[PDB]
RNA sequence: AUACAGUGAAACUGCGAAUGCUCAUUAAAUCAGUUAUCGUUUAUUUGAUAGUCAUGGUAUAACUGUGGUAA
RNA sequence: UUUGAUGAAUAACUUUUCGAAUCGCAUGGCCUUGUGCUGGCGAUGGUUCAUUCAAAUUUCUGCCCUAUCAACUUUCGAUGGUAGGAUAGUGGCCUACCAUGGUUUCAACGGGUAACGGGGAAUAAGGGUUCGAUUCCGGAGAGGGAGCCUGAGAAACG
C-alpha cells in the first residue's frame, strides 16, 4: 500500500483534473538532475511518494558527489554505507585503513543490497545526520 | 458606513442564512438604505488597489438578496438615469443635452450594469422599462455625438466611443445571458 | 563580535596594493561599494601611495572634494571609494586617464590612457535574467545592471560599454581559442590564448590556457575575463604581455 | 518514551516543596466510611 | 527562552557534549500560535530585519478555491473535523496547515446556480459535477483542506477536496467513526 | 460602568464599551487617533482563566498571546508583575493562599511550577491532560487526562504515585469537596466516578442520563458544595444537574440558555440566597436561586466567556473573556465590595441617579 | 508632593505604572513603563492644593479672576489658520494680514512676523 | 525686507551610540583549510527600476503664568 | 538528407504598500500680458531587484596520552520516516504518528592532558642553533537567579 500513512501522501503543487480523462491517473512531475546523471524510468513510472527522492521530490543536488559501500539496510528509506579508505601517518610514514560509517537516504526506485558500489551526491540538509542522497547504483 | 469595517461587517450580518440575519418585513423596509449606500460605494471610483477590492466586494455582495430587490436597485439606476424624451417620441430628443456630465453618468451606469450581468450571468432578471430604454438611449446619443461632433472634442469623442463600445458589449452579453 | 569590523591593521592589508608596513598602525579600510573589498583599490592608496599626487589624508580629501577626480565617468566624493580591476580613473587637470589592470606579480598597475580609449570600459558579463514586466537585464561583475541587452549575451561573457552614456556597444562570447585575461587563482598574470575547458558540474569548469612561451596551465572559470582573439586586444596593454623574467 | 512511559522515580525539586501537610480533616473518618458504604451503592 | 539550536541534542556518537555559549538572538524559536476559530484578531511580530510576520489567533473567513473550474472566494468557516497530526487538535478545533474543515456551501452554490442555471442535487457536461460534491451541496456543508500555515502567514487558505483526496479522507472518517 | 437589567442592577464596571459587532482593535486605534480601576487589566488578544487568592489581595490571570500570566495586586490596583510562559497554559492552581506558589497544566502535555523566585521545573505528563486539582489535606496533585487516566502524584515524594485507571475513553473534569475529600471525576461518557484516598478505589459510578436529543452527553463541569454533601454537574447541551448525594435522581434540573455547553458552575453564599452560577460560551452567565431553581439574574458580557469567578467576600464577578479587556461585574443586591474597592457604592449611586 | 491623577478610585497614594502619552508623568528615557507613586483620584482629607476652574460667573468681580486678563503670547502659523481667524478667503494673500509684533532695541524699533506655514 | 532669508540658544525629527575590564578550559569541540546555500537575511555602498491638489487636517516642546513638596 | 534560423496570465484574498502635499538654480519662448503657459541644470525620499559590508547554518580536510577505559546511546528523540508548529531558512530544532535503532577494538566510549594551550596564525631569525615580534585563545560575567523591550545587526545587561 502506497498511501498507508496518516495524511494523503501526495506530491504537492501537482494537479490532476478528473473532468478530462487520462491514461495514467496522475501526471507525475519529475525533473532532471543534470550533472552527468540520468533519470531512471523506474522513477518516471514510480508510484512512490518520497519528497526526499532526488528525482521526484523537491530536493536539489548541487555540490559534492561521492560513493560508498553499504553495510546495513535495516531502516526505512535510508541506509548506512561504510567506506574504509587509506589514511597516512607521517610520524610513522605508515598507511592505515579507516572507515567512515556514513548514512544516506535512498529512493525506493533503486533497490540496494549489501555489496553495492553506490554513488551519492550531497544536498541541503535532509535530516539530523544525513546530507547525502543516492543517485547511482552498482550492486554485486 | 465605516470603510475599515465595511466588508467584514457585511460578511458578519448581511450574508444570508448565517449569523445575525434580518427579518422579512424589516428587510423589505430597509431595502432603500442598502441601495443608496451601495450606489455610493459603486460611485466611488476604483483608482487604487483597495478601491478595486472594495468595488469587487460590492458587486460580489449585491446579487444575493432577491429578484424584486435587485430590480429596485436597477430601478434606482434608471431613476438616476432617464428615457423620457426618447420614449415619448419615437427616436428624437428635443433637449440636446449630451454633455460630458451626462455621458459620464451613462458610462458609470453601463459599468454597473456590466458588473451586475457579470456577477449574475445566468440568473439576473430583465425588467422592460429598466434596461431596454436606457441602453438604446445611451447608444443613441453615443452615435449622435459620433455623428454630430467632429474631432475637435477629443474628450467627448473618446468617452462617447467607449460609451458606445460598452453599451454594445453589455447589450450583446445580456442577449447571451438571459 | 557584535557585527562587522571597522579598524584594520597595516599588516593585514591585501598584497596587491604593495605598501610599506609602518606608515601608520591602521590601514585605510575600503568603503563598501561596486567592487569586492578583497580585490579593490581605494583612492587614497591610489593618490597617496602609488602616484604620489597627494601625501596626506586631509590633503587628498581636499582634492577629492575639490571635485576633480572622475571615476567611471562620474565624480566621487569618497576618501575610500573602492576602485577595482580593469577600471578607469581620469583626471581633468592633468588631462589624463588610467586604466587599472593586474600585473603578472599579482599587483595592480596603472596604464596611461588617452581620451578615446578611456571612453569605453569592458565588463565580465556574469548573468542575464528575466526581470519584471518580462524584460531582460544583464549583470556584470561590477554591479552593472543593464536593461535590454543582446540575446546572444550568455553567462560568462564580456561586453564593452561606452561610458559617456553607460550603454552597451560590443560583446564577445567566451568560446575556445580566445584571448583570456586570467584574474584569480594560482596563475594570475599569465596572458595567452586558452586551450580548452574541462566541465565539472557540482564542481568547477577548469580552463587550460597556453601563454606566449607556449606553456599551458589550468585555472578556474570564475577567474576568467575575456579580451578577444589572438593578436588583437581591445585594451592597450602595457609592455610585458604578462611575462615575468 | 519521551514522557508517555511512567518513570516511577523520586523527584528532588518537588521532594519537600509541599511536604508535609497537617491532616485538616473536618471529619473523624469513621461515620464517613460507614456513609461511603451507605452511599448510593446501598 | 525558546530556542531552535542543535546545542542540546545528543551527538551522533551518543554522548553529551559541553555547553558552548549563551543562547543567541537569531537561533530563536517564537511562541506557537494556537489559532482558534472566532473573531479575527491579528498580531504583528517584528522579525529579523524589518520583516513583519502576522499571527492571526482567530478567524471566521478563509480564501478557498476549486481548481475543478478555477474559482476562489472568501467564505466563512464552520468547523474542524480532521487533521492528521493530533486528535486533540482536531477536537478543540485549532486549525492548522493541512487541516480538514467543514465550510459553508452557500456562496459557492449561489455562483454555481447563477453560472449554470441548474439546481444542485434534486454547459450540460460541465454541469454534470461529481455526485458526492452535489450531495454536500444538498447538505450545505463542504469539506475543505486548509493548506496554508496560519501562524506564519496570518491567512487561511483552503481548497475543497476532490475525488481521491476526498475518498481517502472519507475513508479516514469512516474508519475513525 | 453600565446597568442594563431591570429586576436586578448589573454593573459592567470594566471591559468593553460597545457590546457586540464592534472590534476592539480597530475601534481602539480609531478612538485613540480621534472610570477604570485596575491599571492595565488587559491581555490585548484574549484571556483564559482566573482565580483570586483566598487572601483576597492578589488576582492572578493568564493571557493568550505572548502567553503569559499577570499577577495583579489589590494593594496597588496594577500589575504586581508579568511573566511569560513557554506555551499557552491551560489550567492552573494556587498552592498557598498567597500569590507565590502556583502550578499549572500546560498545553504541550506538561506542567510548570512557579514561585516568587520565578519558575520551578517542568515535567511531561504521559498523555494530554484536561484538569488538575490539588488535594490539600495531604499534598496530592492529581490530573485527569483524556482516555482513562487519573494520574495521582504526591508531593511528599514528587513521584507519580499511581494512575487511577477508569472504564472510559474520555475524561473532561475532575473536582473534590474539601470536607469530603473524594475524587469526583466527570467523564463525557455521561458517567461520574467517585474515589477515595487511603483506598485508591471507586466509591461510586453513576450519572448516566438523557436529553431530548438522546445523544451521549459531554460531561463538561463538575463542582462541589460547601456542605460537603451536594455536588453539581453540567452537560454539553447546556443542561445542569444539582444532585444531593443521597439520591441518584436529580434533585434539581436546569435547562438553561441555549444548547452550548455549560462551562462553569460556581455556587455563591448569601445569608438570604445560597445560589448557583451557570455560565456557557453563549455569552451568558446565570444566577439561580438554588433551593427552588429560580434564575434570579443573568449577566450578558456580549463577548465569549472563557471563565467566571467571584470575589469570595461579596459583590464582584470577574469574567475572563475572548475580548481585550477581561472584565467584571458589581452586583449590589449581592452585596458590597471588598477591601480595595470601596467607593463603587458611591459611583453606582450617581449612575443610579442617572 | 505627590499629584492627583484621574481614574484611580482610591483616596490613598498608590504605586502605579506610568507611561509616555499620559498625564502627571514626564519620563526621561523614551517610552518605558516606570513604577511611580501618585495620589488617587478621590479627594480626601489629606490634600494640600486643589485646582478648580471657573465655568459660570456669579455675583462678584474678582481681581485676579475677572479683572485680570492675559493676552495670548503667541499667534498662528498656518495660512488657513489666518483665514479662519480673520474671515478671509482662498484668493486674498495673508502676507499683509500676518500679525505684526513690535520690538525695541535701545532706540531702534524693529518688528517681526512669522514665516507663513503652508 | 511691511513674510522670513545673517546668526542663533531651548526643543521636533534623521542616524550613530552593536568598533569596556574582570573571572571559568574544551582534543571533530574549537581552530585552520575547503565547500554549499535551486535553502536564508541585510541598515549602508554603488547600479537599474513605478502614466494605472494655486495644496487637506493636525499637535507639541519651548514661552507665559499659577502652584505643590524636605526632594 | 546539411549549411543556417524560432520557441520549447486567470480566479480571488488583505488594516493598504504604493504611483513624493520636500530643498539648489533656469528667464526664455508665446500672447490669452495673464505676472498665463511652458520649460531646463543641482539635493532629500520612495517601489523592487542586483551588488557591496556583514551574518547564519553547512560539505569535507586535518591536533596529545591512555584499554590500569568495552561498552555507549534511547533515563530532552537515542536512529529514521510521515505530518505540523516554530524560525529569516532547512533539519527530531519541537510535538504528534510511528518504525527500533545508531557507535565500537580500524579501541567507540572513558580517563588524565600542567588545553597560559596551539595554530608556517604570524613577520620571521638580512647568520641567536630554532630565536624574536604580531595575530586567534575559547567562553562567560558586568550584585544574584527570572522575564520583557528597540535596532539592519544585541538575547545591549551603564
Amino acid at each position: 500500500t502506497v498511501q498507508s500513512e496518516r495524511a494523503f501522501q501526495k506530491q504537492p503543487h501537482i494537479f490532476n483534473n478528473p473532468k478530462v480523462k487520462t491514461s495514467k491517473r496522475t501526471k507525475r512531475w519529475y525533473k532532471n538532475a543534470g550533472l552527468g546523471f540520468k533519470t531512471p524510468k523506474t522513477a518516471i513510472e514510480g508510484s512512490y511518494i518520497d519528497k526526499k527522492c532526488p528525482f521526484t521530490g523537491l530536493v536539489s543536488i548541487r555540490g559534492k558527489i561521492l560513493t560508498g559501500t553499504v553495510v546495513s539496510t535495516k531502516m526505512h528509506r535510508t541506509i548506512v554505507i561504510r567506506r574504509a579508505y587509506l589514511h597516512y601517518i607521517p610520524k610513522y610514514n605508515r598507511y592505515e585503513k579507516r572507515h567512515k560509517n556514513v548514512p544516506v537516504h535512498v529512493s525506493p526506485a533503486f533497490r540496494v543490497q549489501v555489496g553495492d558500489i553506490v554513488t551519492v551526491g550531497q544536498c541541503r540538509p535532509i535530516s539530523k545526520t544525513v546530507r547525502f542522497n543516492v543517485v547511482k547504483v552498482s550492486a554485486a | 458606513l465605516d470603510d475599515t469595517l465595511f466588508k467584514d461587517e457585511i460578511t458578519t450580518f448581511l450574508t444570508e442564512n448565517g449569523s445575525q440575519s434580518i427579518k422579512a418585513e424589516d428587510e423589505k423596509v430597509v431595502m432603500p438604505y442598502v441601495l443608496r449606500i451601495f450606489f455610493g460605494r459603486a460611485q466611488v471610483p476604483p483608482t487604487s488597489g483597495q478601491k478595486r477590492s472594495r468595488k469587487i466586494a460590492v458587486i460580489s455582495v449585491l446579487p444575493n438578496f432577491k429578484k424584486p430587490y435587485i430590480n429596485d436597485f436597477l430601478s434606482l439606476a434608471s431613476e438616476r438615469l432617464d428615457y423620457n424624451y426618447f420614449f415619448g417620441n419615437s427616436h428624437q430628443i428635443n433637449s440636446s443635452k449630451a454633455t460630458l456630465k451626462t455621458i459620464r453618468r451613462m458610462t458609470g451606469f453601463v459599468n454597473i450594469v456590466n458588473s451586475t450581468l457579470s456577477v449574475l450571468r445566468t440568473n439576473f432578471p430583465l425588467h422592460t422599462n429598466s434596461v431596454l430604454q436606457p441602453l438604446i438611449y445611451s447608444i443613441a446619443m453615443a452615435y449622435y455625438v459620433l455623428d454630430t461632433e467632429s474631432t475637435e472634442e477629443v474628450h467627448l469623442r473618446k468617452m462617447a466611443s467607449n460609451l458606445r463600445q460598452q453599451g454594445l458589449k453589455c447589450l450583446s452579453s445580456v442577449f447571451e445571458f438571459v | 563580535a557584535r557585527g562587522p569590523k571597522k579598524h584594520l591593521k597595516r599588516l593585514a592589508a591585501p598584497h596587491h596594493w604593495l605598501l610599506d608596513k609602518l606608515s601608520g598602525c591602521y590601514a585605510p579600510r575600503p568603503s563598501a561599494g561596486p567592487h569586492k573589498l578583497r580585490e579593490s583599490l581605494p583612492l587614497i592608496v591610489f593618490l597617496r601611495n602609488r602616484l604620489k599626487y597627494a601625501l596626506n589624508g586631509r590633503e587628498v580629501k581636499a582634492i577629492l572634494m575639490q571635485r576633480h577626480v572622475k571615476v567611471d565617468g562620474k565624480v566621487r566624493t569618497d576618501t575610500t571609494y573602492p576602485a577595482g580591476f580593469m577600471d578607469v580613473i581620469t583626471l581633468d587637470a592633468t588631462n589624463e586617464n588610467f586604466r587599472l589592470v593586474y600585473d603578472v606579480k599579482g599587483r595592480f598597475a596603472v596604464h596611461r590612457i588617452t581620451d578615446e580609449e578611456a571612453s569605453y570600459k569592458l565588463g565580465k558579463v556574469k548573468k542575464v535574467q528575466l526581470g519584471k514586466k518580462g524584460v531582460p537585464y544583464v549583470v556584470t561583475h561590477d554591479g552593472r545592471t543593464i536593461r535590454y541587452p543582446d540575446p546572444n549575451i550568455k553567462v560568462n561573457d564580456t561586453v564593452k560599454i561606452d561610458l559617456a552614456s553607460g550603454k552597451i556597444t560590443d560583446f564577445i562570447k567566451f568560446d575556445a581559442g580566445k584571448l583570456v585575461y586570467v584574474t584569480g587563482g594560482r596563475n594570475l598574470g599569465r596572458i595567452g590564448t586558452i586551450v580548452h575547458k574541462e566541465r565539472h558540474d557540482g564542481g568547477f569548469d577548469l580552463v587550460h590556457i597556453k601563454d606566449s612561451l607556449d606553456n599551458t596551465f589550468v585555472t578556474r572559470l570564475n577567474n576568467v575575463f575575456v579580451i578577444g582573439e589572438q593578436g588583437k586586444p581591445y585594451i592597450s596593454l602595457p609592455k610585458g604581455k604578462g611575462i615575468k623574467l | 518514551s519521551k514522557g508517555r512511559k511512567l518513570n516511577y522515580s523520586v523527584q528532588d525539586p518537588i521532594a519537600n516543596y509541599e511536604a508535609p501537610i497537617t491532616s485538616g480533616y473536618k471529619w473523624s473518618d469513621d461515620q464517613i466510611d460507614e456513609f461511603f458504604a451507605g452511599l448510593l451503592g446501598q | 527562552g525558546i530556542s531552535r539550536d542543535s546545542r542540546h541534542k545528543r551527538s551522533a556518537t551518543g554522548a553529551k557534549r559541553a555547553q558552548f555559549r549563551k543562547k543567541r538572538k537569531f537561533e530563536l524559536g517564537r511562541q506557537p500560535a494556537n489559532t482558534k476559530i472566532g473573531a479575527k484578531r491579528i498580531h504583528s511580530v517584528r522579525t529579523r530585519g524589518g520583516n513583519k510576520k502576522y499571527r492571526a489567533l482567530r478567524i471566521e473567513t478563509g480564501n478557498f478555491s476549486w481548481a475543478s473550474e478555477g474559482i476562489s472566494k472568501k467564505t466563512r468557516i464552520a468547523g474542524v473535523v480532521y487533521h492528521p497530526s493530533n486528535n486533540e487538535l482536531v477536537r478543540t478545533n485549532t486549525l492548522t496547515k493541512a487541516a480538514i474543515v467543514q465550510i459553508d456551501a452557500t456562496p459557492f452554490r449561489q455562483w454555481f446556480e447563477a453560472h449554470y442555471g441548474q439546481t444542485l442535487g434534486k454547459r450540460a457536461a460541465s454541469a454534470k459535477i461529481e455526485s458526492s460534491v452535489e450531495s454536500q451541496f444538498s447538505a450545505g456543508r463542504l469539506y475543505a483542506c486548509i493548506s496554508s500555515r496560519p501562524g506564519q502567514s496570518g491567512r487561511c487558505d483552503g481548497y475543497i477536496l476532490e475525488g481521491e483526496e476526498l475518498a481517502f479522507y472519507l475513508r479516514r472518517l469512516t474508519a475513525k467513526k | 460602568k453600565s446597568t442594563s437589567a431591570n429586576d436586578v442592577s448589573v454593573y459592567q464596571v470594566s471591559g468593553t464599551n460597545v457590546s457586540r459587532s464592534l472590534p476592539d482593535w480597530i475601534a481602539k486605534k480609531r478612538k485613540r487617533q480621534l472610570v477604570e480601576l485596575i491599571q492595565d487589566f488587559e491581555f490585548s488578544e484574549a484571556s483564559n482563566k482566573i482565580k483570586v487568592s483566598r487572601d483576597g489581595q492578589y488576582c492572578m490571570a493568564t493571557g493568550t498571546y505572548k502567553p503569559q500570566i499577570h499577577v495583579y495586586d489589590f494593594a496597588n490596583l496594577s500589575l504586581k508583575f508579568d511573566r511569560h510562559t513557554d506555551a499557552e497554559n491551560v489550567d492552573f492552581t494556587i498552592l498557598s493562599d498567597d500569590w507565590t506558589k502556583s502550578v499549572h497544566l500546560q498545553n504541550d502535555r506538561s506542567i510548570q511550577f512557579q514561585n516568587k523566585g520565578g519558575l520551578h521545573y517542568t515535567t511531561r505528563i504521559p498523555k494530554f491532560g484536561r484538569s488538575l486539582v490539588y488535594n490539600k489535606v495531604n499534598c496530592d496533585l492529581y490530573v485527569g487526562a483524556s482516555g482513562n487516566e487519573l494520574y495521582r502524584l504526591n508531593l511528599e515524594k514528587g513521584r507519580f504515585l499511581n494512575p487511577f485507571k477508569l472504564d472510559t475513553e474520555g475524561v473532561n473534569h475532575v473536582s473534590i469537596n474539601e470536607v469530603n475529600g473524594l475524587l469526583a471525576a466527570g467523564t463525557e461518557t455521561n458517567v461520574v466516578e467517585f474515589w477515595d484516598p487511603r483506598s485508591r478505589s471507586r466509591v461510586s459510578k453513576l450519572y448516566l442520563e438523557n436529553n431530548i436529543d438522546n445523544r451521549p452527553f459531554q460531561v463538561t463541569t463538575t463542582s462541589f458544595r460547601n456542605d460537603g454533601l451536594t455536588f453539581a454537574c453540567g452537560t454539553s447541551n447546556g443542561y445542569s444537574y444539582i444532585y444531593d448525594l443521597r439520591t441518584s435522581e436529580p434533585s434539581i434540573i436546569k435547562d438553561q440558555g441555549y444548547g452550548f455547553d455549560i462551562k462553569k458552575i460556581i455556587w455563591l453564599d448569601n445569608v438570604g440566597t445560597e445560589n448557583k452560577i451557570v455560565t456557557c460560551d453563549k455569552r451568558i452567565a446565570k444566577i439561580w436561586d438554588r433551593l427552588d431553581g429560580k434564575a434570579y439574574a443573568s449577566m450578558e458580557p456580549s463577548v465569549d466567556i472563557n471563565d467566571i469567578e467571584h470575589v469570595p467576600g461579596t459583590g464582584m464577578f470577574f469574567t475572563a473573556n475572548e475580548s481585550i479587556p477581561m472584565h467584571t461585574y458589581y452586583i449590589p443586591s449581592l452585596g458590597p465590595s471588598p477591601r480595595w474597592c470601596s467607593f463603587l457604592d458611591s459611583i453606582t449611586e450617581e449612575l443610579e441617579e442617572k | 508632593g505627590f499629584p492627583m491623577k484621574q481614574g484611580v478610585l482610591l483616596p490613598t497614594r498608590i504605586k502605579l505604572l506610568l507611561t509616555k502619552n499620559v498625564s502627571c508623568y514626564r519620563p526621561r528615557r523614551d517610552g518605558e513603563r516606570k513604577r511611580k507613586s501618585v495620589r488617587g483620584a478621590i479627594v480626601g482629607p489629606d490634600l494640600a492644593v486643589l485646582a478648580l476652574v471657573i465655568v459660570k460667573k456669579g455675583e462678584q468681580e474678582l481681581e485676579g479672576l475677572t479683572d485680570t486678563t492675559v493676552p495670548k503670547r503667541l499667534g498662528p502659523k498656518r495660512a488657513n489658520n489666518i483665514r479662519k481667524f480673520f474671515g478671509l478667503s482662498k484668493e486674498d494673500d495673508v502676507r499683509d494680514f500676518v500679525i505684526r509684533r513690535e520690538v525695541t532695541k535701545g532706540e531702534k524699533t524693529y518688528t517681526k512676523a512669522p514665516k507663513i506655514q503652508r
